């Protein structure tokens, strides 16, 4: 079949 | 600065406030793989053949823009920082293939040092606006944090047909258009 | 009969060549080619078509890019970022327009300008001192200017400051004379050197 | 009211394929970086004093920090050994070589033939002129690498030539996608 592409995950700083 | 065999930039989140301008794109070795549309909920590839052999989940690309929106939202209130001065872009007009009169060709307009990436790029066939065969590609990033974009245009070359590329940028004191003719050659 | 132009390493150099001064149509202007060659005392170092494509020597240029507005205001000029000490040599031009054509030519000499102090090192509480700022140019400067401090306060001849043939001397260097002292030179062609040196006084 | 710019990116650095891999992630605001993680560092640093508590805030959640370290194997190593191995790594484009010359209007007059090479990928290429079977390098001017922006590259070369009778000028080019070296010639 095919192969998916995994992305880079960002982060979330607090308020 | 740093060297390697190959580098693939997976995940390119860019947000501009106000206006809520976002963009998510994948890249590799100075070349874009594909980009995810924001509102149409789909993944657009620069080349279709690689979309036939691979698939990306567009939801993950939207979470990036959502966190970045939350990121910039906290950072704009955290600091009283001033806006970065709008850099004046520099462009270069060139054909994709060698110039052959009467043969179809793709006229490219490469513009570097685009900052901020908010700019209209149009063409003028003999000082007349032509929007046929125009491909507006997504911005790119280089290691000085400036940005560069490309625009394509199919046409039929002729001596009596002079072409140019229009630039509408914020930092420009006036719109600039570099005129190229195959008649000069 | 070619003219010669100087340059100081460490600062960009101005290498211009415009077509006289008639106001022209900018549309005709942008239809113009330029070719620059170099030969040491290089060849086709940079050549750009109206399209803007930058071609030339196999190595990349030292940030040697022409002013984008100069090419649309009737000017063809070379602007390296670092005045390379090796660039010293002959330079020729080739400007191509659909109607007329010009091809200027000149020379380039690198003049390493520096300020040499006679008492080498830090100064004592009370002692004389000499400074000589000068480029490696055979012609002598016409006017000489000096200044004291980081705010560039021009130094004039005084009962404590003495100046002649681009030399300055203070016989008793009080602790107030400490700071960055610089100079300003001049020439027949308007070459200006602003070498600055932080005077070290006890 | 005023304008501001934010940017995020993740860079996978590969060497020799999968032998030594490096994963670095940047956080850009206003064309400026303030928090960075390096696979050679193992945690989030602060490029500026702005993201100094931010870097430690992400260094205070141990579950999130390991996902980032594991992203070197899940995002970088897997995509190189997966999609790219099935897509970009197996992409080769052959260059198009053409010889032309402007500024010449008479026979036996000095000029500089132009060898134009466009639409090729990847960018690991070199070009060399050949006159009568002799590699020429004196008075040679060439464009730099021109990225076509559509999965292709282009670059042009010019050689200052003297129109000598009995002449064979060849633009010799070697490339990995070119299983054989291409030679295009030109004569008076
Ligand atoms: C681009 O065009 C739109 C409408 O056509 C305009 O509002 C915007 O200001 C333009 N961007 C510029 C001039 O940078
Ligand atoms: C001192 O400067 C003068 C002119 O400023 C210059 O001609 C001379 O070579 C310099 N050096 C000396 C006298 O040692
Ligand atoms: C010296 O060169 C020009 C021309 O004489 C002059 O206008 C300028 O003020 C001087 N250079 C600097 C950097 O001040
Ligand atoms: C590169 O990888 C090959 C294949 O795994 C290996 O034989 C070679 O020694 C490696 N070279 C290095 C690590 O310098």
């Amino acid at each position: 079949p095919v192969s998916k592409m995994r992305m880079a995950t960002p982060l979330l700083m607090q308020a | 600065d740093i060297e390697a065999d190959h580098v693939g930039t997976y995940g390119i989140s860019v947000y501009q406030s106000p206006g809520d301008i976002g963009q998510y794109t994948f890249e590799f070795d100075g070349d874009e793989l594909f980009y995810v549309d924001l509102d149409k909920k789909e993944t657009v590839w620069m080349l279709p053949e690689f979309g036939q052999l691979a698939s990306f989940d567009p939801q993950g690309g939207l979470q990036n823009i959502a966190v970045v929106k939350h990121n910039l939202g906290v950072l704009t209130k955290r600091s009283n920082s001033t806006p970065a001065t709008n850099e004046a872009p520099q462009a270069t007009v060139f054909p994709k293939s060698p110039v052959l009169l009467g043969q179809p060709n793709t006229l490219i307009c490469f513009v570097d040092n685009i900052f901020p990436p908010v700019i209209n790029i149009t063409w003028l066939r003999n000082s007349k606006s032509v929007a046929d065969g125009v491909y507006e590609t997504s911005f790119f990033v280089n290691r000085d944090y400036s940005f560069h974009k490309l625009s394509y245009l199919t046409f039929i070359p002729s001596d009596d047909d002079i072409y140019d590329c229009k630039v509408e940028h914020w930092g420009l004191e006036e719109p600039v258009l570099k005129h190229w003719e195959p008649e000069i050659p | 009969e070619l003219p010669v132009v100087w340059a100081q390493e460490g600062a960009p150099v101005h290498l211009p060549c415009s077509l006289k001064s008639p106001n022209l149509d900018p549309n005709f202007l942008r239809r113009g080619g330029v070719i620059w060659q170099h030969q040491p005392d290089r060849y086709t170092v940079l050549s750009v078509a109206p399209g803007g494509l930058r071609s030339g020597r196999q190595p990349l240029h030292p940030h040697v890019q022409l002013e984008e507005r100069g090419l649309q205001r009737g000017d063809f000029s070379l602007w390296l970022r670092p005045a390379l000490r090796t660039d010293a040599g002959e330079y020729h031009a080739t400007v191509r327009l659909p109607n007329r054509a010009l091809s200027c030519s000149l020379r380039l000499r690198v003049g390493q300008a520096s300020m040499i102090a006679s008492p080498s090192g830090v100064l004592k509480l009370s002692d004389w001192v000499l400074l000589n700022c000068s480029f490696s140019r055979p012609d002598r400067p016409v006017s000489v200017h000096w200044f004291q401090g980081q705010n560039r306060v021009p130094v004039y001849n005084s009962p404590r400051h003495f100046l002649a043939e681009t030399f300055l001397l203070l016989p008793q260097v009080s602790p107030l004379d400490s700071g960055t002292w610089g100079c300003v030179l001049t020439y027949r062609d308007g070459f200006n050197v602003s070498i600055t040196y932080n005077l070290k006084v006890l | 009211e005023r304008h501001f710019v934010y940017q995020f990116m993740g860079e996978c650095y590969f060497t020799n394929g999968t032998q030594r891999i490096r994963y670095v992630t940047r956080y850009i605001y206003n064309r400026e970086e303030y928090v960075r993680y390096d696979s050679d560092v193992g945690e989030h640093r602060a490029v500026t004093e702005l993201g100094r508590p931010d870097a430690e805030y992400w260094n205070s959640q141990p579950e999130i920090l390991e996902r980032t370290r594991a992203e070197l194997d899940t995002v970088c190593r897997h995509n190189y050994e997966g999609p790219e191995t099935h897509t970009s790594l197996r992409r080769l484009e052959q260059p198009n070589v053409v010889i032309s010359l402007s500024r010449t209007e008479a026979l036996n007059h000095h000029n500089t033939l132009v060898c134009s090479v466009t639409d090729f990928y990847p960018a690991k290429i070199k070009v060399r002129w050949f006159r009568n079977g002799q590699e020429e390098t004196v008075g040679v001017s060439s464009t730099q690498l021109i990225r076509n922006g559509d999965w292709t590259f282009q670059v042009l070369v010019m050689l200052e030539m003297t129109p000598r009778r009995g002449e064979v000028y060849t633009c010799h080019v070697e490339h990995p996608s070119l299983k054989s070296p291409i030679t295009v010639e030109w004569r008076a």
